[PDB]
RNA sequence: GGAUUUUUGGAGCAGGGAGAUGGAAUAGGAGCUUGCUCCGUCCACUCCACGCAUCGACCUGGUAUUGCAGUACCUCCAGGAACGGUGC
């Protein structure tokens, strides 16, 4: 088992993604493969010294992501 | 005439881009832009052409651009001898073609009569040669076409010239 | 699952760029399916215009990412 | 499948990544070392081989220079890491 | 799931392994989902290394470009299809 | 007759001559400068041929703006606020228009960018020193009636008409 | 599996082409053998190395690893891929 | 035609010879890696012997000992003695 | 249980349903992507309003030639070829009846008329 | 199906020195607001070593070509560096 699989465990969920290019977006991804390919929506970001910059419907890569922030209402071990 | 219209006589100290910066500015006005074939290679310096939506969008920015001032100097536009690779990819009525080619080919013939808003057929006359009668669907467009061809080349070894024909 | 197309290159001149922008000028000399391009008479460019014989270079292809001909072949 | 798994737990848990299978089994917070100068502080809730692990009170700190850099500091209870971004997995920090 | 083969043939910024933003047309998908971005163009910034100069963009269009695998960062979209 | 985002939206937004983003509305003789900004950030030319526009006015914030086709228009006047709604023009087009006098050329110099600009075929045209007031409003010009503008024409237009 | 990105490669080689790599190493030419694993070797090229003396060179093996994008045909828009 | 000459056999050669080489890095040309290779595997990644690091600019060098550099941080070698 | 209806609106029972064949559908591209149960049903339909519909505003005439022609690109080229024969076996006097000039040589009619109405014949 | 070509990453970072040179209205600390002193983020001018070379586009005037073809980019001399990334 991974947790690429526990990451799958994500749609209509509200997540905050950190990605390769000191990006730090908040989401609600549209839906993720198994190769960790998570596309954003609504989603405001910003990479390195940026603006709040909207996407309605972006496609956030995979090993280009550093960070992921689930839900709040969101059980661990029932997400694993 | 031809879609494709050349566009030369200007200076080549002025760029490729930049001179077609200035015709599509010159261009959008006469004629539709759909690309401008410039090369600046030294076989055929300082020319170009702009290939517009019609025919007599091409001539028609010729008539009027019959000389315009622009880049060191006159530039002189006309319809090309074809047409470019996107397009090819891609007074009365009636009227008295004389020195009607008894060489021409019926479809440039064709594309030449209907430059006007749609003729309605030529016929060459099949006798003793050197003659032809075209009618046009549309009365004015033929005198207009017929005038702007008295003297008209095509194939210019001749000028092609329709007047109105008689009682 | 496929060796690469350096086969009428083989066995001639070829002068390289691997990353921290060094260049490899040499022999296209043997590859693997990997396109580890080993030359030899392969000397070192640096980024000053020093440059030394390495002897046989078996340059992997995990950085460099150029190569130009020397000739035809 | 079934053997995998068996295999793949002793993998964790004997292997290199002992230290994170101590995070589990234990309910340690560990020091999830980055490859980019980001330090995150906190727990191991889903973790396997690719150092792939889910860590809860994680807390984000840089060297951030406005000057003398100071530790940028923030505190996301619970947030996932996968494992390209992590240099380290450390089970346990001093603090 | 193929997300983003609903938002294709539309201009689309892709983002790059450096930071641009280009607009292509996009195509299509891959495994290692390399792009094929047509009427494709970029444009990213040009620095001042300054601030009483300001940061602007100078236009570059490759047309259609095969971006390959290593470039998204992320595929959002910037014009509507035509 | 009404100019919507309809013949806005269906206008072709795509590879101009120059090879940037034009789009073209030929054949509406669309009077209504309206509904525009729904080109939405992917565009840098707005052409409105065969317009009936009653002057130079009505448009949206552009700060992307490359080409614009305003000829073949009933252009009267120049509208004022040009400038933060078109800081990436060089190219605004506006031959065969009706400009008539040099308080037509009002806003026309309160511009950092332009440089490719056409009035062709303008009563403006004939008149004594008129390219005398152009190549003196106009600082930062290099493509003005299709050549290129001359230090000693601003030198001409700076020293007159003190 | 098999990729259309690999059937564009394929109708982007053997003409002018126009890869860009990654520190800037740009080479406009003839990218004559380019493999699915995208080391596209290229003919009679114009490179730049990001250097802006962008210097004309002959048949080089400028690998598609470092590639950042690869400007096309711009005639097989209308593509068997997309259509 | 000809037949292939691999560099799993270049360092195969090297390492019978037990040689001494310096090898280059990524993303930074300074540095040299200046020692013998005591084994290998199929898998290229490079073990050394009485290794040191030898800087072009600061010309200094560190050495390790018999140290496993990284397999994909290397480029090629110099066979210096 | 998707039964069809009998003029009782009950559904009808399967020896019976199986007898008239009701799960074979027949796709008509004329029809809209209309697509038909039963068989003569299918049939009838040709000469039914949808298709006739389908038909005039195809540009060709609800004529049997066509009929159980379901695509339309069929049916152009098939209405293609139609049309060539009957233009073909039409006897048109303007090509076909011809007449002689008085200086022995000939032409058609309309060129006859032609010439003659404008000015020399 | 996280090991030398694409998706489990080599990513992060910092702008060379100084003059009783200066701007922070609404934004920094202490000397317990104002006044004034020193102090840890930039740009404009000037001194070095206009941070150093290449080339490309352009502005300047002179200067060669009148020519038909689908473009990385096509004159030559000379100035200036308004702009880009390549080696330190």
């Amino acid at each position: 088992m991974k947790l690429v699989r526990f990451l799958m465990k994500l749609s209509h969920e509200t997540v905050t993604i950190e990605l390769k290019n000191g990006t730090q977006v908040h989401g609600t991804i549209t839906g993720v493969d198994v190769s960790m390919n998570t596309h954003l929506k609504a989603v405001k970001m910003t990479l390195k010294n940026r603006e709040p910059v909207q996407l309605e419907t972006l496609s956030i890569r995979g090993n280009n992501i550093r960070y992921f922030i689930l839900p709040d209402s969101l059980p661990l071990d029932t997400l694993l | 005439p031809n879609h494709t219209i050349y566009i030369n006589n200007m200076n080549d100290k002025i760029k490729k881009e930049e001179l077609k910066r200035s015709l599509y500015a010159l261009f959008s006005q006469f004629g539709h832009v759909v690309d401008i074939v410039a090369l600046k290679t030294m076989k055929m310096r300082g020319q170009a052409f702009v290939i517009f939506k019609e025919l007599g969008s091409s001539t028609n920015a010729l008539r009027q651009l019959q000389g315009f001032p622009f880049y060191g100097k006159p530039m002189r536009i006309q319809y090309a001898k074809t047409d470019s690779d996107i397009i090819s990819k891609m007074p009365n009525y009636i009227l008295f073609l004389n020195n009607l080619p008894e060489e021409t080919n019926e479809m440039m013939l064709s594309m030449l009569f209907n430059q006007f808003p749609g003729f309605k057929e030529v016929r060459l006359v099949p006798g003793r040669h050197d003659i032809a009668f075209v009618e046009f669907e549309n009365d004015g467009q033929a005198g207009a076409a017929r005038d702007a061809l008295q003297g008209f080349k095509i194939t210019p070894s001749h000028a092609m010239k329709i007047t109105y024909a008689k009682k | 699952a496929h060796p690469p197309e350096l086969k009428k290159f083989m066995d001639k001149k070829l002068s390289l760029k691997l990353n921290g922008g060094r260049h490899v000028q040499g022999i296209l000399r043997g590859f693997d399916p990997f396109m580890n391009l080993v030359i030899d008479e392969c000397v070192e460019m640096a980024t000053s215009g020093q440059q030394n014989n390495i002897g046989m270079v078996v340059i992997r292809g995990n950085s460099i990412i150029m190569l130009e001909a020397l000739e035809r072949v | 499948p079934e053997e995998l798994q068996k295999r793949e737990e002793e993998e964790f848990n004997t292997g290199p990544l002992s230290v994170l299978t101590q995070s589990v089994k234990n309910n340690t917070q560990v020091l999830i070392n980055c490859r980019n100068n980001k330090k995150l502080l906190g727990r191991v809730k889903a973790f396997d081989r690719h150092c792939n692990m889910v860590l809860e009170n994680v807390k984000e700190m840089w060297t951030e220079v406005p000057s003398k850099p100071v530790n940028k500091d923030r505190y996301i209870s619970k947030m996932f890491l996968r494992g390209d971004s992590v240099i380290v997995v450390l089970r346990n920090p001093l603090i | 799931s193929s997300k983003m083969l609903q938002h294709i043939d539309y201009r689309m910024r892709c983002i790059l392994q450096d930071g641009r933003i280009f607009i292509g047309t996009f195509k299509a998908f891959d495994k290692h989902m390399n792009l094929i971005l047509c009427d494709c163009d970029e444009f990213r910034k040009i620095k001042p290394k300054n601030s009483k100069q300001a940061e602007r963009e100078e236009k570059r269009v490759l047309g259609l470009v095969l971006l390959r695998g290593e470039n998204l960062v992320s595929m959002t979209v910037e014009g509507p299809p035509p | 007759v009404k100019l919507t985002a309809e013949l806005i939206e269906q206008a072709a937004q795509y590879t101009n001559a120059v090879r940037d983003r034009e789009l073209d509305l030929r054949g509406y003789k669309i009077p209504v400068i309206e509904n525009l900004g729904a080109t939405l950030d992917q565009f840098d030319a707005i052409d409105f041929s065969d317009n009936e526009i009653r002057k130079l006015d009505g448009f949206p914030l552009l700060r992307r703006l490359k080409t614009l086709l305003v000829n073949n228009n009933r252009i009267c006047r120049i509208g004022e606020g040009l400038d933060q709604a078109l800081p990436c023009l060089t190219e605004l087009i506006l031959t065969n228009n009706s400009l008539v006098e040099l308080g037509d050329l009002d806003p026309l110099a309160s511009l950092k960018s332009l440089t490719y600009l056409s009035i062709l075929r303008n009563p403006v045209t004939n008149k004594k020193h008129y390219r005398l007031y152009v190549i003196y409003k106009v600082p930062q010009v290099r493509v003005l009636d299709f050549q290129k503008v001359k230090l000693k024409e601003r030198q001409e237009a700076e020293k007159m008409f003190k | 599996s098999i990729g259309v990105p690999i059937k564009v490669l394929h109708e982007a080689e053997g003409h002018i082409v126009t890869c860009e790599t990654n520190t800037g190493e740009v080479y406009r030419g003839k990218l004559i053998e380019a493999e699915d694993n995208m080391n596209c070797q290229m003919s009679n090229i114009t490179v730049t190395y990001r250097d802006g003396r962008v210097a004309q060179l002959e048949q080089v093996y400028i690998r598609g690893s470092k590639i950042r994008f690869l400007i096309l045909p711009d005639m097989l828009k209308n593509a068997p891929m997309l259509k | 035609q000809k037949v292939m000459v691999q560099p799993i056999n270049l360092i195969f050669r090297y390492l019978q010879n037990r040689s001494r080489i310096q090898v280059w890095l990524y993303e930074q040309v300074n540095m040299r890696i200046e020692g013998c290779i005591i084994g290998f595997d199929e898998y290229m990644n490079l073990v050394l012997d009485d290794a040191e690091e030898i800087h072009s600019k600061t010309k200094s060098r560190k050495q390790l000992g018999r140290i496993m550099l990284k397999g994909d941080n290397i480029t090629l070698l110099q066979s210096v003695s | 249980k998707n039964l069809p209806l009998g003029w009782d609106g009950k559904p009808i029972p399967y020896w019976l349903y199986k007898l008239h064949g009701l799960n074979i559908n027949y796709n008509c591209e004329i029809c809209g992507n209309y697509t038909y149960r039963g068989p003569k049903a299918f049939q009838r339909h040709f000469a039914e309003w949808r298709h006739a519909h389908g038909m005039r505003c195809l540009g060709i005439p609800n004529t049997a030639h066509f009929a159980n022609v379901t695509q339309i690109e069929d049916a152009v080229s098939l209405w293609a070829k139609l049309k060539l024969q009957k233009a073909s076996e039409r006897w048109q006097p303007d090509t076909e009846e011809e007449y002689e000039d008085s200086s022995g040589n000939v032409v058609n009619k309309k060129t006859y008329e032609d010439l003659k109405r404008q000015g020399l014949l």
